[PDB]
RNA sequence: GGGGGGAACCUGGGGAACUGAAACAUCUCAGUACCCAGAGGAGAGGAAAGAGAAAUCGACUCCCUGAGUAGCGGCGAGCGA
RNA sequence: CUGUUGGGAAGCAGCGCCAGAGAGGGUGAAAGCCCCGUAGGCGAAAGGUGGGGGGAUAGGUGAGGGUACCCGAGUACCCCGUGGUUCGUGGAGCCAUGGGGGAAUCUGGGCGGACCACCGCCUAAGGCUAAGUACUCCGGGUGACCGAUAGCGCACCAGUACCGUGAGGGAAAGGUGAAAAGAACCCCGGGAGGGGAGUGAAAUAGAGCCUGAAACCGUGGGCUUACAAGCAGUCACGGCCCCGAGGGGUUGUGGCGUGCCUAUUGAAGCAUGAGCCGGCGACUCACGGUCGUGGGCGAGCUUAAGCCGUUGAGGCGGAGGCGUAGGGAAACCGAGUCCGAACAGGGCGCAGCGGCCGCAAAGUCCGCGGCCGUGGACCCGAAACCGGGC
RNA sequence: GCUGGGGCUAGGAGUGAAAAGCUAACCGAGCCCGGAGAUAGCUGGUUCUCCCCGAAAUGACUUUAGGGUCAGCCUCAGGCG
RNA sequence: GGAUGACCCCAGGCGGUAGGGGAGCGUUCCCGAUGCCGAUGAAGGCCGACCCGCGAGGGCGGCUGGAGGUAAGGGAAGUGC
RNA sequence: ACCCGGUGAAAUUGAACUGGCCGUGAAGAUGCGGCCUACCCGUGGCAGGACGAAAAGACCCCGUGGAGCUUUACUGCAGCC
């Protein structure tokens, strides 16, 4: 039906494990099918590019590698801590993700 | 007493005999079967309880005897089972067939007959038959037989 | 292989 | 027999929960020490009479 | 499946209380005119099968 | 309204042989394998012209038991309420 | 949450916290608290179901007294030929029915094992009827189930490739790494392939990719061999090379020496099988029996199907079975019985250890083991027979 | 007479100027799938180690003779001594 | 002998096919296990002239390997070529 | 056919370090004994041996195996009376 992404494009997340543990950055892109996310400036890898149009002189380019979506915790826009997401039901009937440490919404 | 301590007594769980698993076993190769007979084959011999190699067997050369019965089968008649006095020694007051089924002495569906082996006791004994001996012992001891029918 | 060529007959040791 | 007490105790790695109608020897031997209701000791005493 | 009783055995043989196998003497179904009295008399009796044959037949009577 | 299909299961119409009987024909294998018709989510059966000895029971189906008993049988191998 | 090793922490250390949730799977290694979950709850406009709860409808229902009107016809019934039943012609009933004959309407008819009488049971020749039962194409749960020669034929684009006119037959083939970061660019080369550079913790992890055994092929080195007779080794001593009063490798001379398996009276045998290596490959299971054995209980022992509970908890259930008495074809009698006229003879039968309590035991239930019967029953192999199709 | 195209006849059956010839590269009874893991008293094969004992190739009977039943001979357990 | 494998002493037996019997090794799996061994390196591989065992085997060490393995005591079998 | 360049099979194969004679041996020995002979490895040729290869001997016997055929063998069935 859907792959459970606790994290969405655009919100600020903390990388909690691996060579980049501690880093903080915005979710640039969520790849559900692979259960992974790209975090800005995290998981930098060198990639060989053939000499061609768009890459004359060729060589290598810096690219941001995908991170297992489990290695990522959203930073709460209110209390500023990393946190698990809860589900709060508005009176409207809608449902938003809400931080657990404090109580703020993360949209 | 913990699980690591739970243990069958010596000799309660014997190991099995495995044939056809090598020369050291003493049971390998021919698998304790000898060489090359009907009996060595899979399927083996005919019923070694009856078959005698083709000749007339020692059971089938014996004569039959008595009525074997015929269709439509058994004839329903009253069946009697005996109970000796020495069996009744455990009861007091009265004895009936219905009471002796529960002791496990008289089968169900059989009629009660008391027999003479033992010592009679001053008891009320209700039963479908009595021995010549059981009657004499029972009277001479103060008991009361009650031939029902 | 699927097909067996027939073997030669024997010499008639009769 | 108390459902609430077996609820409270179930999740602990060191506690095997059991109703009295359920007392078997394997569970008794699996465990180091035994703890019973007076109500449950009544059932154990009944089933060995 | 459970064993069946051998019915030839049940019609020729009885298992005594201690487990001896008892049968009728053979030899006086017919041809009896020129036989002795000692002969028919004695052949009217039962006899106790030899041990090795008795134990074969007892295996044929599994529910006696 | 029918027609055709559906893995097994079900009922009906037909229906082998190897094999076993240490040969073989009655017997066995077996009303099995299989062919055909029909049916359905089940089918079959079913409300006594019953059982069978109890002066009893109370439709049918299915399980346990009765029982390898009663019996059947070149009274053989076996078959079997 | 933090620190620490590390490419990576979930490992280790320190201080905490949840639990009706410590089933399980993931995440860079080994995580209750990171992720997906789990316990516990919640949920349908629409379609399907609805055996439960409710309502409706169809439908249903008395006595005597008279009367003798009806009560299932090519039917019952008898006979001939068969089938079904445990019943194979048997004393052969019953149920069925192809052929002939052929009724009656309750004072009628059928049955209780030929037949007759008596006492009984039941009302044929129209139909329908849920539930408890079977099965598994299909969905889900769970394994003292498999783990790529296994498990389905198929983990993979398999009922395919391929074979066959056709019915039909019928494979092989999984795995880089945490992440493609899947090697820009340079060098030799037509390419293929390689050498550098670069990535990675690791590149004999480089895609002909995890581990990477063996047969088999090669390169390098140590010892050795061109006057020598050999199931190839073994024992001895000596030489050389290696490792540090010893050991390893090699083998020059001397001694001894008829492969393995199978089958056989007897094989090195010139009798069988095997090129060599890897993997697959043959005494089991169920029910019954018979001994033995470890226990439980013991003139007693034991439950089956089921029912309740559990959700890897157990209990109920005594129907029934084995045993407590044997003898006889049986009637029958019974510690006796059978043959017999017999009080005759004979056959088959009958009777714990201590100090009222204890040990033990008839027996029986369960476990285990050997062996037996029934099944394909230790595994592989016919030539054939039969059925339905092509 | 030979030959193309279109057709009919088949498994205990066809067809045969007759050879038991031919019926899809082996026909004294086609092929496939199934019964089926037919049956095989025959041949072959039967996988780790150590310790104790240790046979027989005879008799009787057998549509039996290279297979069996009983006995003889081996082994284990318990008893007697 | 000491006191019922606690080790010692003396004496004797110990060729072996069919076959009987005894005691053990190892493989897969279950309980032991919410445990314990494990990246300071699991299983598997390759060596070893070392240690234990009569033997089947088990250790230990080095290399390889890179994520599993599993004790004492028992339980069950698709268990050794 | 032979030599050089290119491509490159096969049945078979326990392993082999695979000689003669006279003996021996399961009765026809490269493999055992005693002698005799014999430096190491090939190439083109011949076919005496390797009881050479191939085909689980068709003959023959054995199996209470099979199939075709026959008849005044047995017992049935069709058909016909
Ligand atoms: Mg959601
Ligand atoms: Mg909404
Ligand atoms: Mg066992
Ligand atoms: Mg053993
Ligand atoms: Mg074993
Ligand atoms: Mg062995
Ligand atoms: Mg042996
Ligand atoms: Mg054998
Ligand atoms: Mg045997
Ligand atoms: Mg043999
Ligand atoms: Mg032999
Ligand atoms: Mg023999
Ligand atoms: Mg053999
Ligand atoms: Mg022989
Ligand atoms: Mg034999
Ligand atoms: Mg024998
Ligand atoms: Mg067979
Ligand atoms: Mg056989
Ligand atoms: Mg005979
Ligand atoms: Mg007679
Ligand atoms: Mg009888
Ligand atoms: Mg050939
Ligand atoms: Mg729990
Ligand atoms: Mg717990
Ligand atoms: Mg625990
Ligand atoms: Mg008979
Ligand atoms: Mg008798
Ligand atoms: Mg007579
Ligand atoms: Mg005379
Ligand atoms: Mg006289
Ligand atoms: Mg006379
Ligand atoms: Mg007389
Ligand atoms: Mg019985
Ligand atoms: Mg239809
Ligand atoms: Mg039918
Ligand atoms: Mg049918
Ligand atoms: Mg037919
Ligand atoms: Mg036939
Ligand atoms: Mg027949
Ligand atoms: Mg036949
Ligand atoms: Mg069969
Ligand atoms: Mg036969
Ligand atoms: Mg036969
Ligand atoms: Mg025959
Ligand atoms: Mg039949
Ligand atoms: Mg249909
Ligand atoms: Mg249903
Ligand atoms: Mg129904
Ligand atoms: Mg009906
Ligand atoms: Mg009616
Ligand atoms: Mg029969
Ligand atoms: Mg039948
Ligand atoms: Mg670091
Ligand atoms: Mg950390
Ligand atoms: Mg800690
Ligand atoms: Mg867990
Ligand atoms: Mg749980
Ligand atoms: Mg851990
Ligand atoms: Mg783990
Ligand atoms: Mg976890
Ligand atoms: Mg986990
Ligand atoms: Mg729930
Ligand atoms: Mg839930
Ligand atoms: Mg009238
Ligand atoms: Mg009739
Ligand atoms: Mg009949
Ligand atoms: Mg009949
Ligand atoms: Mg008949
Ligand atoms: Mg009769
Ligand atoms: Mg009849
Ligand atoms: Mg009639
Ligand atoms: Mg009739
Ligand atoms: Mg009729
Ligand atoms: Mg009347
Ligand atoms: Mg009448
Ligand atoms: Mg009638
Ligand atoms: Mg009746
Ligand atoms: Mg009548
Ligand atoms: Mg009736
Ligand atoms: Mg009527
Ligand atoms: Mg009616
Ligand atoms: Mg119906
Ligand atoms: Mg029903
Ligand atoms: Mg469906
Ligand atoms: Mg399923
Ligand atoms: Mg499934
Ligand atoms: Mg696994
Ligand atoms: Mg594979
Ligand atoms: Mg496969
Ligand atoms: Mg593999
Ligand atoms: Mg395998
Ligand atoms: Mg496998
Ligand atoms: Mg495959
Ligand atoms: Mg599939
Ligand atoms: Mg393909
Ligand atoms: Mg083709
Ligand atoms: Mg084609
Ligand atoms: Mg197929
Ligand atoms: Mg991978
Ligand atoms: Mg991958
Ligand atoms: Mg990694
Ligand atoms: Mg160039
Ligand atoms: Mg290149
Ligand atoms: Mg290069
Ligand atoms: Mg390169
Ligand atoms: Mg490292
Ligand atoms: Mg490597
Ligand atoms: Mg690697
Ligand atoms: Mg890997
Ligand atoms: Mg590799
Ligand atoms: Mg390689
Ligand atoms: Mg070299
Ligand atoms: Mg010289
Ligand atoms: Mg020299
Ligand atoms: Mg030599
Ligand atoms: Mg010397
Ligand atoms: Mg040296
Ligand atoms: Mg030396
Ligand atoms: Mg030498
Ligand atoms: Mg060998
Ligand atoms: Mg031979
Ligand atoms: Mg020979
Ligand atoms: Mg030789
Ligand atoms: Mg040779
Ligand atoms: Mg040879
Ligand atoms: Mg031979
Ligand atoms: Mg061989
Ligand atoms: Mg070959
Ligand atoms: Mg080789
Ligand atoms: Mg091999
Ligand atoms: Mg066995
Ligand atoms: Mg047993
Ligand atoms: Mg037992
Ligand atoms: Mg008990
Ligand atoms: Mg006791
Ligand atoms: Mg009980
Ligand atoms: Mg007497
Ligand atoms: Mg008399
Ligand atoms: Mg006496
Ligand atoms: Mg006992
Ligand atoms: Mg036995
Ligand atoms: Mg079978
Ligand atoms: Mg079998
Ligand atoms: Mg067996
Ligand atoms: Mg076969
Ligand atoms: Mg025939
Ligand atoms: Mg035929
Ligand atoms: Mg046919
Ligand atoms: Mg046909
Ligand atoms: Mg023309
Ligand atoms: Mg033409
Ligand atoms: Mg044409
Ligand atoms: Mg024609
Ligand atoms: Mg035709
Ligand atoms: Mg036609
Ligand atoms: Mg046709
Ligand atoms: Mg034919
Ligand atoms: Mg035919
Ligand atoms: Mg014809
Ligand atoms: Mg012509
Ligand atoms: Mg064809
Ligand atoms: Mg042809
Ligand atoms: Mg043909
Ligand atoms: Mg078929
Ligand atoms: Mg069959
Ligand atoms: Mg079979
Ligand atoms: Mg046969
Ligand atoms: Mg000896
Ligand atoms: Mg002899
Ligand atoms: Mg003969
Ligand atoms: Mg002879
Ligand atoms: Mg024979
Ligand atoms: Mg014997
Ligand atoms: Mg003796
Ligand atoms: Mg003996
Ligand atoms: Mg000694
Ligand atoms: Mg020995
Ligand atoms: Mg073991
Ligand atoms: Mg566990
Ligand atoms: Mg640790
Ligand atoms: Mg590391
Ligand atoms: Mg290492
Ligand atoms: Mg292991
Ligand atoms: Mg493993
Ligand atoms: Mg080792
Ligand atoms: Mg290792
Ligand atoms: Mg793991
Ligand atoms: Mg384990
Ligand atoms: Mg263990
Ligand atoms: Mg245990
Ligand atoms: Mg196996
Ligand atoms: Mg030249
Ligand atoms: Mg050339
Ligand atoms: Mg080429
Ligand atoms: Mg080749
Ligand atoms: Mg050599
Ligand atoms: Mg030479
Ligand atoms: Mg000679
Ligand atoms: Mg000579
Ligand atoms: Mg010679
Ligand atoms: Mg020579
Ligand atoms: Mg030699
Ligand atoms: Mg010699
Ligand atoms: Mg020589
Ligand atoms: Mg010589
Ligand atoms: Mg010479
Ligand atoms: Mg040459
Ligand atoms: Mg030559
Ligand atoms: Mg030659
Ligand atoms: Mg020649
Ligand atoms: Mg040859
Ligand atoms: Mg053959
Ligand atoms: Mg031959
Ligand atoms: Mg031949
Ligand atoms: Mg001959
Ligand atoms: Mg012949
Ligand atoms: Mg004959
Ligand atoms: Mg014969
Ligand atoms: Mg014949
Ligand atoms: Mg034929
Ligand atoms: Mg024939
Ligand atoms: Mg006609
Ligand atoms: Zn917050």
């Amino acid at each position: 039906m859907r792959v459970k992404m606790h994290v969405k494009k655009g919100d600020t997340v903390l990388v909690a494990s691996g060579k980049y543990k501690g880093r903080v950055g915005k979710v640039k892109e969520v790849l559900p099918k692979k259960y992974a996310v790209i975090v800005e400036g995290v998981n930098i890898v060198k990639k060989a590019v053939r000499v061609s149009p768009k890459y004359p002189q060729g060589g290598f380019i810096e690219k941001e590698a995908p991170l297992h979506a489990s290695k990522v915790r959203p930073i709460c826009p209110a209390c500023g801590k990393p946190t698990r997401v809860r589900k709060k039901f508005l009176e409207n009937g809608k449902k938003i993700r809400v931080c657990a440490k404090c109580g703020g919404a993360l949209d | 007493m913990k699980l690591s301590d739970l243990r069958p007594n010596p000799g309660a769980n014997k190991r099995r005999k495995r044939v056809g698993r090598g020369p050291g076993s003493g049971h390998g190769k021919t698998a304790t079967r000898g060489h090359k007979g009907q009996k060595s084959r899979s399927g083996g011999l005919k019923d070694p309880r009856r078959f005698e190699g083709g000749r007339s067997t020692t059971l089938m050369r014996l004569p039959k005897r008595g009525m074997q019965g015929q269709v439509p089968g058994e004839i329903k008649r009253p069946r009697y089972q005996g109970v000796n006095l020495k069996d009744l020694a455990r009861f007091e007051g009265e004895v009936t067939p219905e009471l002796l089924v529960r002791a496990g002495l008289l089968k169900k569906g059989y009629r009660l007959k008391i027999l003479g082996e033992g010592e009679a006791k001053p008891l009320k004994v209700v039963a479908h038959a009595f021995s010549k001996s059981a009657l004499e012992k029972l009277k001479a001891a103060g008991g009361e037989p009650v031939l029902l029918e | 292989p699927v097909y067996i060529p027939q073997p030669r007959p024997p010499h008639p040791r009769l | 027999g108390n459902e609430l007490v077996r609820r409270a105790a179930r999740n602990l790695p060191w506690v095997v929960t059991l109703a009295p109608e359920g007392l078997n020897v394997y569970d008794i031997v699996r465990t180091e020490r035994l703890v019973m209701d007076l109500d449950a000791w009544e059932v154990f005493q009944n089933r060995i009479g | 499946p459970k064993m069946k009783t051998h019915k030839g055995a049940k019609k020729r043989v009885k298992i005594t209380a201690s487990g001896k196998v008892v049968a009728m003497k053979t030899g006086k179904r017919h041809l009896n005119w020129q036989k002795s009295g000692k002969e028919i008399r004695q052949k009217g009796r039962k006899f106790v099968l030899a041990k090795p044959e008795a134990e074969r037949i007892k295996l044929l009577l599994p529910y006696e």
